[PDB]
């Protein structure tokens, strides 16, 4: 069970970026996906998560109206859609999976490799 | 007090045996014009098959107990035989042959045809292989076909094909196939990486001896499975991680004659050769073969000893056991395959037209002469070995070759209805 | 807010293909003693079949897309072939014939029978038709059967009948047949007078060329249908409102000889004629034919022109295409049918015993000799025409004749389960 | 006011006809290696079958209307014929025989074999029974096989057995078998001691004429059943309460020769006799037979008169009707059986190899020669009698022998759904 993300991007401020993450080795719709970012010099910033089955999401208050998540189960792929990019958005964008035992966050042991976005 | 409550849709099963059905790719439906196995009487495969990996399911597998092998055994034989029902008996053609050498693997034989065209008789000639016919001891000029005193041989209807199309086998509703996805799993025992499969991948009905080909390469190392690696009564199945290329040919542009031996009845026979006589042969990359073989030893020595001498020349059995064989372009080649094992590469091959579906009882099929030259190539993907620590190639039958693929799967039956105690009593 | 509600028993359907089954009248069950199609292996028809006229149902029909024709194609051929499985091979009888004329449509041939009664040989003679046998070019006295160098012909078991019994075809539960009751409806397009049928009327498995007979007259006018009436690649089907009477005969009281050609094996052959030789022929009322034909032109000219010259003499194809044919009393007549079209009535007919089920591949059936005279009559109910505005009779195969009846019906599948929004929410 | 209420699971039934299926004992599954009836294609019997005696159920039975007999008729014949499909035609062996006596029930015949080994001919000799072959009238030295001018006879495949294994017949779900347990019940009419059976006991497919054997003894008295005991067109079935022992033998240690009459084709024939010629015969305890026969008369006289003379010598029909017969050790004995009835015991028996499944149309099976001596014994349990008050043994066919056992049972269909008036109205 691995997570495979797309490539890196370079954007100017005011731009938007979309980062994919493919569900290799496991059922796409059987485990909710998280998105976490790490800007240079920073710790780990949570952006939100998406339910690959239902399309349900939760996002950080910091990004209301700015960070969106979508999915397309026909290709087993989840996506992170980030707009209003600024210089603070330079960083590594990672996809990750939790155990969701009881449908509640436990901790995430499966991570994608992360992609970088420069702004 | 707990109460009995019925729960339906319980995700449990028990191991079970049922019949799997075929599923075709797309083209096979319309290959009925020639192809025996790639029939029209077969539903399509799922264009988008699903697979579910299970989290905590560990089950025991045993490839030598895999009953799917028996189904394939019977199905191939039955379908093959069904296709030959309307074909031509060669019984009256066994009467006589006056032979000399081709101008001695191939004989130029003349013959006397018994009353043919109602009140007429005729004489003809044809080319024959020494592997299909034998001399009369007190003549040494006259010949007969080898199988004549036991049974009937028919010439396959010209409109025939045995192309080994990768037909899929699917489970019926109420059943499922569990697959072992553990790349390091041996032939028996528990497997933890297990997934649910409704239908398997396609498996080509390849017929060969002393060679596993055109599929199923190992996970970056040579993988060897055996029932024991101990008992000399058992055999060893070897999977290669890389294939070895083999190029085979019969560079003789042959023609064929249609001989009528009565109104309404005829058969084809080998006619003249256009051009010279070339020997059938196969080109195996030597370096790839032996580099791989060195790697095979690296894996094999784990069970048999680090300085142990392994892999000697083919030996034991009659020529169809000792020689390597395949249908190149549909033509039947018997290759010495001793060069490959001349140390513990181009091989000569012989041609034979009377064949069995692995092994028949009494009866046999005759492969009609093929017009033009033979060219084919293939992917060597594995070996079957014979214990003597010398190993030699060969052994087994169709079920060993089928098993070498089927080992990945087992069939179970879904048992959704059950009960459990609850705190809830029925209300009335 | 509307809610999802499930409704079951919804009166809708989709077009679908399924297998129709036969249904017998009353007598056919016990006709197994001879009759191939009127089998015992068939359930009875509904003694009181129902039909429902629908008020607002309009559907598209297309007789050239009516798949029921394929089912009839295959069923007649299969059943016919099954009945011939135990019958006698005439292969050894093709060996020789020394012929003179009957004392030359009919030849008096002597022949030499090869070892027959174990260690004996014998000579016999029989009468043969010129349409079944051919001479040897360099003899002009010796003959062979025409089909001998391609395949096996068997003599139908004497206990056989092909009486064209009007067997009904019925739909299985879950399916229904919709009928177009519009008397003016052409071969394709919408039909508003539609009714539901569970089972069709009986259709006789009539075999003929150049004639639609013994059923389905038009609604007081000549009715002509065609895929196009334009394209020369298409054909025209003509229905008459009145039938034309035809009286056919072969006034030769013939006998037959049973010839044994070995212990346990024998066949029948035409023996001597009791009385003189009379020509087979058919009497067609001329006035009725031509009065009708004038009326056919009246309808035909609507598509092809008011002063257009139509309906010339038969032409094109071999004698079984060019001549008109039928099994009168089970005997096979080939009539010139040129008198009927000698202007843009008694016809001579020829007799042939080797026949096909419309057209066989290689093989054929031999019609055993019939003792006594042949007499029959029939109802001419329609024509099939060939484009050249000259039209000529003939063309097509069994499916064109089956289609000419099946055009009235199509098969649909009932789809009773569906949903719709309601104002009612589920209560819990 | 009473209301309609539906009751499901109502213990009622109507008489009905369905197909019964076989059930095997334990061993029959693996008897496929030889045995025709004791097939592998048969489910096992219930190791613990149940039976329910009903308190107030009285029903009419009629053994001559028991349709189970037709099922057994057809099944035995069909299975027997299926087993013979791959067997050897003896057609070419009927060509000639030059016979003298064995050194005349058995003839020593030489013969000329037609081209056999492709271009060779050969001469052989074999022993034949006078019951299988007949002389040529104008030679008196030459012989032919009796059935040759009507049909094909094949030699049963050597790997064959007709051991009469007691296979059970069971009803499908929804059906039940009612049994009459009234020991004094005649062939028709009401029976009050009735029980429900899902599956019957096993019945051996015994083939015999003029003898009911190896089962079903009467309840301490001779029990006689007949459709009428009046009409001379009807027959009488006699059950004995005690069996009579019979010991049969053919004390000739025979061998057999395998004769090849072409490459790939051969048959077995009686070879030389090891030792002298002994007559086939059977030893019947005289006292037991006649003491029983006196008792049979005691029962028989109830319908036919106290001083009436009954039971005379066999008479009427051809030798297979007149002589008693059975397959002793698989060998076919035809015994005079006149000593048993020489007053109103060791019998000579004749041997014949061409046999019928009771009676065939045209075709027949040839019993391959049996190596060694024949020894068997059996239990005489009953008789079938012919009206003339003289009675004679014999008459009927397989259905009379099947009926003689099947008379105990009838098949019914369960009809669980019905309605009745109640005082309870539906609530809504
Ligand atoms: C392991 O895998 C290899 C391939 O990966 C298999 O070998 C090939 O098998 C295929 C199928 O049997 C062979 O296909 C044959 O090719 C011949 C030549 O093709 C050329 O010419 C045709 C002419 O129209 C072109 O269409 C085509 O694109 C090529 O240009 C054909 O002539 C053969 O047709 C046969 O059947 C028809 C049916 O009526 C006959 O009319 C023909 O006369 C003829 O009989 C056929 O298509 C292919 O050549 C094989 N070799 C190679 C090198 O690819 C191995 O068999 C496989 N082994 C196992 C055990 O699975
Ligand atoms: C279009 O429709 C016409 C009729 O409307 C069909 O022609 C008739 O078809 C029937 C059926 O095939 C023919 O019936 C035959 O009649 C012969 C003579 O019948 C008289 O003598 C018998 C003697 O007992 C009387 O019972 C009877 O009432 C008459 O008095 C019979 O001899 C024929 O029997 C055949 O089969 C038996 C079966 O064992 C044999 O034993 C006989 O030897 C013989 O083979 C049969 O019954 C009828 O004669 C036809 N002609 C006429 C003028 O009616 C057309 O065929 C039909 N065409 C198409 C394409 O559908
Ligand atoms: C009424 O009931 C009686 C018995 O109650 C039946 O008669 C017996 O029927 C059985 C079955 O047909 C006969 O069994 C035969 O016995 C032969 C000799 O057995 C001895 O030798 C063997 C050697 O291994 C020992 O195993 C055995 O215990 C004995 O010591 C066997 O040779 C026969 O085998 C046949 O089939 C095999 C299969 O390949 C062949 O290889 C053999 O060569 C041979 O063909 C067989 O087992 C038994 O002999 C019968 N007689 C007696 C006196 O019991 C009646 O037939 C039955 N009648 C009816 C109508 O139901
Ligand atoms: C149980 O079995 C499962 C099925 O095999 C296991 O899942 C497999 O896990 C391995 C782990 O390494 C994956 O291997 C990786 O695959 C990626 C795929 O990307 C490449 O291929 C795609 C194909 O279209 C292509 O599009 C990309 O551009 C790449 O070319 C590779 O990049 C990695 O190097 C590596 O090969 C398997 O792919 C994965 N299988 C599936 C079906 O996804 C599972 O782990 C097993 N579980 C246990 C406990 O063993
Ligand atoms: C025997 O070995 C040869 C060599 O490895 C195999 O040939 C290879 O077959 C694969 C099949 O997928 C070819 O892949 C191709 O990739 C392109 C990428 O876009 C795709 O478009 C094609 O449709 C196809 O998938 C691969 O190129 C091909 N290699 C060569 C050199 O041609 C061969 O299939 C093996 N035979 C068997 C029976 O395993
Ligand atoms: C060929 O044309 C002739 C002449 O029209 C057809 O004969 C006719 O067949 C009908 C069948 O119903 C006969 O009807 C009869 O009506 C009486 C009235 O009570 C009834 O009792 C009979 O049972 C029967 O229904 C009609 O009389 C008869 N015409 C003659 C002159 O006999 C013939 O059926 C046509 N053949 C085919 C195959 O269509
Ligand atoms: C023909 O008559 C003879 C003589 O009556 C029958 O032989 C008898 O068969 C019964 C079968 O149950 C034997 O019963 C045995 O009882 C012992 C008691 O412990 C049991 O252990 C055995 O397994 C078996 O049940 C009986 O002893 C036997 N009589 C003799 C003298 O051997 C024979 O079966 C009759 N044949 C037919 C086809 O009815
Ligand atoms: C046809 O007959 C010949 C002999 O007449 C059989 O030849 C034997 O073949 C076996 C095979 O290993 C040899 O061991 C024997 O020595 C051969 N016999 C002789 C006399 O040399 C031949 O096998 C028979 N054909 C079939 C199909 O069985
Ligand atoms: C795998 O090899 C083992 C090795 O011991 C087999 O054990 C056999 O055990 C019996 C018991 O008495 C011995 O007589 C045999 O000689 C042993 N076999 C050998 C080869 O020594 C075990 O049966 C083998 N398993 C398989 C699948 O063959
Ligand atoms: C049997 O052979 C003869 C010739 O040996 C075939 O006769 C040919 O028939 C076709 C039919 O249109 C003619 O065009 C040819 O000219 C005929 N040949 C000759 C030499 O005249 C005959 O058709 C063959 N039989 C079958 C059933 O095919
Ligand atoms: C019925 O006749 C029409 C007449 O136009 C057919 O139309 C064909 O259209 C193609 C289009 O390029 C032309 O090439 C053909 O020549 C036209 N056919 C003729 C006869 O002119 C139409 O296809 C015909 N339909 C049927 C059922 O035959
Ligand atoms: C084979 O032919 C012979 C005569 O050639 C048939 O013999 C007749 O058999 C019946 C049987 O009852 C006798 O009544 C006749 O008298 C016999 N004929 C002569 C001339 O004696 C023999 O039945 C025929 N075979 C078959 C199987 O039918
Ligand atoms: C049983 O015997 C009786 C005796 O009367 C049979 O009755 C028959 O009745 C018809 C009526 O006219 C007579 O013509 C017959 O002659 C009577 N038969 C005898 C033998 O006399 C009754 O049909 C017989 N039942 C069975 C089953 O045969
Ligand atoms: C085989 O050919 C040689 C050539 O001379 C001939 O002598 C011999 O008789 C031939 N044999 C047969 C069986 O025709
Ligand atoms: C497979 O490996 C397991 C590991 O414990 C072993 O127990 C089992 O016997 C092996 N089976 C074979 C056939 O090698
Ligand atoms: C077989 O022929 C192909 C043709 O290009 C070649 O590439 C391949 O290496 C050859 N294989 C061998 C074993 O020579
Ligand atoms: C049938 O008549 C309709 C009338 O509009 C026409 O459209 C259709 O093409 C006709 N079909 C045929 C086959 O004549
Ligand atoms: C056929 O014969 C019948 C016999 O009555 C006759 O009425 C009818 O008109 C005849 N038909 C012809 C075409 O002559
Ligand atoms: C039968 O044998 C006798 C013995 O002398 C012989 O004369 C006679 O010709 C033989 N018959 C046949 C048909 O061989
Ligand atoms: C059976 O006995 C009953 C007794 O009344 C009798 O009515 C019936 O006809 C008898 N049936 C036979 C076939 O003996
Ligand atoms: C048959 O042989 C057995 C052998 O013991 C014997 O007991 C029995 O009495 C014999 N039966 C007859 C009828 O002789």
């Amino acid at each position: 069970e691995v997570l495979v993300q797309s490539g890196a991007e370079v954007k100017k401020p005011g731009a938007s970026v979309k980062v994919s993450c493919r569900a290799f080795g496991y059922t796409f719709t059987g485990n909710a996906l998280h998105w976490v970012r790490q800007a240079p010099g920073q710790g780990l910033e949570w952006l939100g998560w998406i339910n690959p089955h239902s399309g349900d999401t939760t996002t950080s208050q910091k990004f209301q109206g700015r960070v969106y998540m979508t999915r397309d189960k026909s290709i087993n792929t989840a996506f992170l859609d980030v707009t209003r990019l600024t210089s603070d958005d330079t960083g590594i964008y990672y996809c990750a999976r939790d155990k969701y035992y009881g449908n509640e966050a436990v901790g995430m042991d499966v991570w994608g490799q992360g992609t970088s976005v420069t702004v | 007090q707990l109460w009995v409550t019925v729960y339906y849709g319980v995700p449990v099963w028990k191991e079970a045996t049922t019949t799997l059905f075929c599923a075709s790719d797309a083209r096979a439906y319309d290959t009925e014009v020639r192809n025996v196995w790639a029939t029209h009487a077969c539903v399509p495969t799922d264009p988008n098959p699903q697979e579910v990996v299970l989290e905590n399911v560990t089950e025991n597998f045993n490839m030598w107990k895999n009953n799917m092998v028996e189904q394939m055994h019977e199905d191939i034989i039955s379908l093959w035989d069904q296709s030959l029902k309307p074909c031509v008996k060669l019984t009256p053609l066994c009467v006589t042959l006056n032979c000399t050498d081709l101008r001695g693997e191939i004989k130029n034989c003349s013959f006397n045809i018994t009353t043919s065209m109602r009140d007429k008789v005729q004489k003809e000639y044809a080319l024959f292989y020494k592997l299909d016919v034998v001399p009369i001891k007190n003549d040494n000029t006259s010949y007969r076909l080898i199988s004549c005193n036991t049974s009937v041989i028919t010439q396959a209807c010209p409109k025939v094909s045995f192309e080994p199309i990768p037909i899929h086998y699917c489970a019926p509703a109420g059943f499922a196939i569990l697959k072992c996805n553990d790349k390091k799993f041996n032939g028996t025992g528990p497997c933890t990486n297990v997934s649910t499969v409704q239908c398997t991948h396609g498996i080509r009905p390849v017929v060969s001896t002393q060679l596993l080909l055109n599929g199923s390469l190992a996970e970056e190392e040579v993988v060897i499975r055996s029932a024991n690696f101990t008992d000399n009564a058992k055999i060893i199945i070897v999977q290669l991680n890389k294939s070895v290329e083999i190029n085979c040919t019969r560079p003789n542009n042959n023609t064929r004659k249609s001989i009528h031996i009565g109104p309404g009845r005829w058969f084809y026979t080998t006619g003249e050769i256009i051009g010279d006589i070339r020997q059938a042969h196969c080109n195996i990359s030597g370096t790839k073969w032996n580099d791989t073989l060195k790697q095979i030893v690296v894996k094999l020595k784990e069970q048999f000893g680090n300085k142990t001498i392994v892999f000697n020349h083919s030996s034991g059995g009659d020529p169809e056991i000792v020689m390597h064989s395949f249908n190149c372009g549909g033509e039947f080649f018997y290759c010495n395959s001793t060069q490959l094992f001349n140390s513990t590469i181009v091989l000569p091959c012989r041609i034979k037209q009377i064949v069995n579906m692995w092994q028949e009882v009494g009866k046999a099929m005759y492969a009609p002469p093929i017009k033009g030259q033979i060219r084919c190539s293939s992917n060597i993907t594995g070996l079957i070995l014979i214990r003597d620590e010398i190993f030699r190639p060969g052994g087994g039958d169709m079920r060993d070759n089928w098993r070498s693929e089927l080992y990945k799967y087992k069939v179970v039956k879904i048992e959704p209805l059950g009960i459990a105690p609850t705190k809830c009593k029925r209300r009335v």
